[PDB]
């Protein structure tokens, strides 16, 4: 994997109308993957997803933290620990990627218990995470939001 | 100002 | 002084739509992560994050399941945003 | 050729899940006011998702004026969700 | 209001990367506003809803849409008339669609004037690739002016 750098000219012509994003590191990134369950099937390929994102976020200039196979309670606690890290004051942005099974609005821990996504976003909000106020916060959620497979429809 |  | 709403300046990419399943290849990994990595590595240099997630949506819309016996099944990604400015990652700047 | 069940939609919400959307009894809702201000000015040179970001910026800065009520100095945050697959430009007034 | 026009140069440099959007009209647009509620559930008259409604009707006309309007509809009427709107043959020759819904609401649903709820997921489904073939692959915009709960946001001081 390679990330093409931006040009100095692109930066000069775009930085005024964009979020400030020049800190080094650009931010902390958390990649949390649950692959082994019980209680929900083994997530084959979840290993590839995890490594791909860790590599990607490192190349985009983030300091990456990784967690694997956590219970819903552990996810909550460690997300909160992550949101409270002092580094957020001096970085310009934050990334959180959550990769597991899920249902609408919630993600599974390896214990088959659910963590509500509203609870996750709340950890990083302006009240609970003042260090990230006015700074862009990216979340990528790789989880199902229901069991129903989409059969697809014919294009006409 | 009021709520919808 | 200016005050803030309780929650703002977030963007969230979801691999699938409300009430639906997301697809994972048991070897190549998730369609969504593969797409995210391909677009962001290629375009973070000149495209903002919401626009990159639009490119991810285009990739996902066009893929289909290969699994005779889930065969030709579909997925659609989406993103939701409370961003208030363009989000450029400015990779590798300054050099 | 096959499509997912749902695609190519963008939906703008006046407020976030769990929260109230605000409306001024005289000027109308904050969100619609912002939406019309931005689209009328910028549909000429900005795509719809990017205009909804400008709307978000206007909403984030607004504050409730309703002293003696629950809503005095209250805030709102709008959002949008998108399954669009390319830029949506409205190209107002083209071709001439 | 006034909608500033796109330049021919702007169109030339952007049409290749955008949705096709050149039809006359650009699309049909539906503006549905409920302001006066009369069910068992008391819902407050939406003062200023009149301003929102006329602002959007004007805006969408000025953007080149053929604007359809509905006012003060029950939950059942909203579903029926939205489905009828989604099913109009005129969508076959336009490039896009706009639906704006303005009412009281709760998370994921909007109230009709009878105080009964229409789920927003059912609304979007009417316009989806399965149910609305005439709009397949065309951009569909929805604007939803409704509360999503009754938590008021007191805001937070900048740190």
């Amino acid at each position: 994997m390679q990330v093409k750098p931006c040009t100095p000219e692109f930066y000069q012509t775009h930085f005024q109308l964009a979020y400030r994003l020049q800190s080094r590191p650009r931010g902390l990134a958390l990649v949390l993957s649950n692959v082994h369950f019980t209680g929900l099937e083994f997530r084959s390929g979840g290993d590839v997803d995890h490594s791909t994102l860790v590599t990607l976020f490192k190349l985009l200039g983030y300091d990456v933290h990784v967690l694997c196979d956590q219970t819903a309670q552990e996810m909550q606690e460690k997300l909160q620990n992550f949101a409270q890290l002092p580094a957020h004051r001096v970085t310009d942005s934050c990334i959180v990627a959550l990769l597991s099974h899920g249902v609408e609005g919630a993600i599974y821990g390896v214990d088959g218990k659910l963590l509500q996504l509203q609870e996750v976003f709340q950890l990083f909000d302006n009240a609970n995470c003042p260090s990230l106020q006015n700074k862009p916060k990216m979340f990528f959620i790789q989880a199902c939001r229901g069991d129903e497979t989409d059969r697809g429809v014919d294009q006409q | 100002d009021v709520a919808d | 002084k200016m005050r803030l709403p309780t929650r703002s300046d977030m963007i969230c990419g979801y691999a699938c739509l409300k009430g639906t399943a997301a697809m994972r290849n048991t070897k190549r990994g998730s369609w969504y992560i593969e797409a995210l990595a391909q677009v962001f590595s290629e375009r973070a240099c000149d495209m903002h994050v919401a626009d990159m997630l639009v490119k991810v949506n285009a990739l996902i819309k066009d893929r289909e399941g290969y699994a005779p016996g889930f065969h030709r099944c579909k997925e659609m990604s989406e993103y939701c945003s409370t961003l208030c400015r363009h989000l450029y990652l400015f990779p590798g700047h300054p050099p």
